[PDB]
RNA sequence: CGCGGGGUUGAGCAGCCUGGUAGCUCGUCGGGCUCAUAACCCGAAGAUCGUCGGUUCAAAUCCGGCCCCCGCAACCA
RNA sequence: CGGCCGCAAGGUUAAAACUCAAAUGAAUUGACGGGGGCCCGCACAAGCGGUGGAGCAUGUGGUUUAAUUCGAUGCAACGCG
RNA sequence: UUGAGCCUUGAUGUGUAGGAUAGGUGGGAGGCUUUGAAGUGUGGACGCCAGUCUGCAUGGAGCCGACCUUGAAAUACCACC
RNA sequence: AAAAUGACA
């Protein structure tokens, strides 16, 4: 049972959550909430003791080995698919990677040969003789075959990386704290291998996820952290719903009940004051009037991010007109033709399974990888905005949020019109000070989608744009996509993302590639 | 469980919507699937189709108690009456008869009045 | 149409091949009275088709129509009050008339060149299932079966 | 309302137990009482049934057939 | 001249709730449908957020001053 | 209004001043029906090409001017005398 | 009837590479088989559905272990859980 | 499903 004792911590110049305080132990599963931006990841960082809050204590397990999903799914690209595994358990891999300074370092010391005499030692106790063995068995059983063990960590879809990177967490583990586990969204036949996997096994689990209907069919608590700290709520999602919505209610019922209850006090004192038969009256309840005392109302940390893609140039005749990619990396092609046109529609909503190659197939469109042989060509008047899937390439170079935002801009003030669209997005000035490097998820991809009404393209590629956002950013993005008068094509997984806006739904699978159905409500009823 | 193997299908089909309630003999419930639940929200759960729909997917459900003789209790109006029959055949249940019962008072209860 | 019948409208075959489908195509994509050009363009998307196809005139085009052409078509049903389409079966006189339609509809987008080009690679892509034109044919049978709750 | 006909259906065709009562009662008893809505209406209906009878008499015309 | 509440488009109202989008319902105008008017469909117009100053990159919002209107109080032997 | 009856709602008996040259019944011919039936016309349906958006010619409303001559102004006036 | 704690007994458990559903701890290489076997026919229960498994008579006394692909060594057994 | 109205001679 691990318990946060008075937990806070200042990023910035504001506190983030103040003096948390909450216990966590048995065979529950607190999945937490909170809009991005507030918390949650930096609380998870505070259970996990890697960062230590500016004021309380973690209180940790003695020796429970807290083991943690994080959020980045592609912070691991060099280390091999059987390298992470192995690399999970800390203690192990922190003495595998010492041990390895034997076969390199051609000199030993007197000291030396102590340290690889005990070193061994250690190893041969916490298992180094099956520290392999144990991990490709794992790795077969969460649906990773054995042809892609030794293979780096890049050349793996991420909804496959994310299949590995689980399994990273599964090394005799109690005191599971997973971060965001969908994202690079997975079909959906993953996520129910998911969520039988995790409601099977038995353990003290903490999710952060966004997905309703995931944390619905998985978890039992709800520990949101929405006004000032983190409030536990015995419910899967929508007993929690229901109860932080009544709540909140009962919260201005309960003080509109005095709001009013001082009116007409206040009216009473107002009229029969100087009155010499009620001044002993009036000044009676005057003095009741200021021993009320009113409980405050807080702000709610989720709000609605304006966001609207403008249109710099219209074009008119069409502009994808592709004929044939045949784009292959190691195996058969992923497609071969896929011959298509555009005509300035909307969307054409790409999607498949995990590791068909809808990302390399937009990566191929936008160009940034040309096919085997074949011609795609855009429109000469054409202005492509790109939203990859993944963004680290971006957020580099130690950059202010000011500063990242002010490299793009057209014809704009240094001080407005780039500080106004952050401003429309969730950031104030205590916020367009801090590095760009350092935001998390759902403020990066805010981030991206500011870039993108800065530039003002004619065609959006916008490969996976629902991954981090708040699920009021999701909707917000949604509108925002809807009122565009563009051109844009996009491969979420989402259902009633594609059901809410698509057109020209686009299928793609190892054989066959169907195209526009309709709605793709009109698709799925006829599948 | 307990592997059912001669059931009964009460087939409830009514002006608006189609229900279909598949149990064992002695009337303890083990699957149902409607109409209207197929995703044929409005009008449509009012349709003949809307019925056969329902029938299949009440098939699904039930299947693994493996019952092989149904006993079709048919009640109501409704054009979802005759086409969710058809549709308990096409799903291979051996319907042993057809039932109708169908509460016909003997000028009972007085009816509503309200239509113009 | 209200009252008389009309046989047919004869119509004389192509004089390249005698064709009485290859004529109609001709007319279905001339526009703006000149079938000179019209004829012109045909005659070359096919010599140009063949020689991809490796045979002159049916496997070249009729097997290219072949693929096109709809089954069911969708049309609206308004009873008394009703708003719902229903899907149809069309009369096989109509199915030759609607892929020709459809196939100049989906040969005069795909702006690159000539219509002769134009034509030539609409029709040979749409040979094998694959084109713009034979896609049409997959959205109609779509909306022709996804709607089947009303017959 | 029952068919049994053990072995050899496969195909219910039950229609001599569907023109029985199903059409009749039941979707006329959900409303229209009134008390003196079926007397008139009943005064009504065969004021016409024996109305056939004048054009069953009305068999002699010529008609030009 | 003592205490409160307000001033946002032609009218009635939000947004001020802890600062980053001038909006709702009636109404006005120009078309369409009609024999014609209403109803209905499409498109559009406007305001110094009372005025004057103040920190703020940015104010309808936060602060100060003034004007206008609507209410209340100005007690008992 | 008065009398009788009634717990009450009201019932019953029953006027006048003033005002109009009409009110009404059955039937006939038309017209009309968001009444029924039969039939026709590019009327709809199936198609092809347009107007309404842009520039310009022209006619008409308004508005203006000393005068902006008069007439035509649903379909059936508005490239009209 | 359903929980939790204890005692006793019996069942109980793969890979990546296999003759094989190998818990370690390593002790050891010779026990185990006829107080009836090798294998034959009869089936319980479990079952990353291939197999373990045990009631069972008869048939009558061979099998195993070692080498071996392997991270590990094999119900050759036992103790400790 | 919705369809209101048209001063006199
Ligand atoms: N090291 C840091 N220094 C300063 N500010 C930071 C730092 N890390 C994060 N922040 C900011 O403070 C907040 C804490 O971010 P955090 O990682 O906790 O977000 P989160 O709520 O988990 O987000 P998401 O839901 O997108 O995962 C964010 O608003 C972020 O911009
Ligand atoms: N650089 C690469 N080298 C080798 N194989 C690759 C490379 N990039 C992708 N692949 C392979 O191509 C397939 C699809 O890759 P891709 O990144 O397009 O996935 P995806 O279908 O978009 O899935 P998701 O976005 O959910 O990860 C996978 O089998 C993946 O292993
Ligand atoms: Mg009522
Ligand atoms: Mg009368
Ligand atoms: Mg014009
Ligand atoms: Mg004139
Ligand atoms: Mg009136
Ligand atoms: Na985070
Ligand atoms: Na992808």
């Amino acid at each position: 049972m691990l318990v946060s004792s008075n937990v806070t911590m200042q990023f910035g110049s504001k506190p983030l959550f103040e003096n948390i305080s909450v216990k966590f132990g048995g065979g529950n599963r607190y999945g937490l909430i909170g809009a991005n931006g507030s918390g949650k990841s930096t609380f998870m960082k505070i259970l996990g003791g890697d960062l230590e809050p500016t004021l309380g204590n973690v209180s940790l397990d003695p020796n429970e080995r807290i083991g943690k999903l994080r959020q980045d799914q592609f912070a691991f690209e060099e280390f091999t698919v059987l390298d992470t595994v192995i690399m999970g358990h800390k203690e192990l891999w922190e003495v595998k990677q010492e041990r390895d300074r034997i076969y390199a370092l051609p000199e030993m010391s007197e000291e030396d040969g102590y340290k690889v005499a005990d070193l061994e030692v250690k190893y041969g106790e916490m298992d180094g003789y099956s520290a392999e063995a144990r991990a490709g068995e794992l790795l077969l059983g969460v649906g990773i075959p054995v042809e892609q063990h030794y293979g780096p960590m890049s050349e793996v879809a991420p909804g496959w990386k994310l299949r590995v990177l689980l399994a990273q967490a599964l090394f005799a583990d109690p005191d599971i704290l997973l971060l965001d586990q969908p994202t690079n969204n997975l079909d959906i036949d993953t996520i129910r291998w998911l969520e039988q996997v995790l409601n099977e096994r038995d353990s003290t689990m903490i999710i952060i996820s966004h997905d309703r209907h995931f944390l619905n069919m998985v978890c039992t608590h709800m520990a949101d952290l929405d006004y000032g700290e983190l409030r536990v709520y015995p419910g899967n999602y929508d007993e929690y719903m229901t109860a932080a919505t009544q709540a909140r209610e009962r919260l201005l019922a309960d003080n509109a009940k005095k709001k009013a209850q001082i009116a007409e006090l206040q009216s009473f004192v107002s009229r029969f004051s100087a009155n010499a038969s009620k001044s002993r009256q009036a000044t009676s309840r005057a003095r009741q009037i200021d021993k009320i005392k009113l409980e405050e109302v807080k702000a709610s940390s989720r709000q609605n991010p304006f966001i609207r893609f403008e249109q710099d140039k219209k074009l008119f005749r069409n502009a994808l007109e592709v004929e044939g990619l045949t784009k292959g990396f190691d195996n058969g092609p992923l497609f071969k033709n896929l011959n298509l046109l555009l005509e300035v529609g909307e969307k054409l909503a790409v999607l498949g399974t995990n590791g068909v190659g809808k990302s390399t197939l937009l990566k191929t469109l936008v160009g940034d990888l040309q096919p085997d042989s074949g011609t795609v060509k855009w429109s000469e008047n054409a202005r492509i905005g790109y939203y990859a899937q993944d963004h680290e390439y971006e957020f580099e170079n130690d950059l202010t949020v000011f500063e990242w935002m002010s490299q793009w801009k057209q014809e704009g003030d240094d001080e407005q019109a780039v500080r106004s669209i952050l401003g429309r997005l969730l950031f104030s000035q205590d916020d367009i000070k801090k590095p760009a490097k350092v935001l998390s998820g759902g403020e990066k991809g805010r981030m991206l989608f500011g870039k993108l009404m800065m530039q003002k393209p004619n065609i959006l590629i916008m490969d996976q744009p629902t991954n981090h956002l708040d699920m009021e950013s999701i909707e917000s993005l949604n509108m925002a996509l809807e009122l565009y008068q563009g051109t844009l094509i996009f491969v979420s997984h989402d259902r009633e993302f594609v059901s809410s806006l698509a057109t020209r739904i686009l299928e793609i699978t190892p054989e066959r590639v169907i195209d526009f159905s309709g709605n793709y409500e009109d698709y799925l009823r006829s599948k | 469980r307990k592997q059912v193997s001669d059931g009964v299908a009460h087939i409830h089909a009514s002006f608006n919507n189609t229900i279909v309630t598949i149990t064992d003999r002695q009337g303890n419930a083990l699957g149902w699937a409607t109409a209207g639940g197929s995703g044929f929200r409005g009008s449509r759960k009012s349709t003949p189709f809307a019925a056969q729909v329902a029938a299949e997917r009440c098939a699904d459900a039930v299947k693994e108690y493996g019952i092989k003789n149904l006993e079709v209790m048919v009640k109501g109006p409704g054009p979802g009456r005759e086409s969710t029959i058809r549709a308990l055949n096409a799903a291979g249940f051996r319907i042993t008869n057809i039932t109708d019962v169908t509460p016909i008072p003997h000028n009972g209860c007085r009816p509503p009045k309200k239509r113009r | 149409p209200r009252r008389r019948v009309i046989g047919q409208r004869k119509i004389l075959p192509d004089p390249k091949f005698g064709s009485e489908l290859l004529a109609k195509f001709v007319n279905i994509l001339m526009v703006d009275g000149k079938k000179s050009t019209a004829e012109s363009i045909v005659y070359s998307a096919l010599e140009t088709l063949a020689q991809r196809s490796g045979k002159s005139e049916l496997e070249a085009f009729e097997v290219a129509l072949e693929n096109v052409r709809p089954t069911v078509e969708v049309k609206s049903r308004r009873v008394g009050g009703s708003t719902y389409q229903v899907p149809v079966e069309v009369r096989p006189v109509r199915r030759n008339a609607l892929a020709m339609r459809w196939i100049v509809e989906a040969a005069r987008k795909r702006g690159d060149k000539s219509m002769a080009l134009r034509l030539a690679n609409e029709l040979s892509d749409a040979a094998e299932n694959k084109g713009t034109a034979v896609k049409k044919r997959e959205d109609v049978h779509r909306m022709a079966e996804a709607n089947k709750a009303f017959a | 309302i029952k068919v049994r006909e053990n072995e050899p259906f496969d195909v219910a065709l039950r229609r001599f137990k569907r023109s029985c009562e199903k059409a009749g009662v039941l979707a006329e008893v959900r409303r229209r009482e009134f008390y003196e809505k079926p007397t008139t209406e009943r005064k009504r209906a065969k004021a016409s049934a024996v109305k056939r009878h004048a054009k069953k008499l009305a068999r002699e015309n010529a008609r030009r057939t």
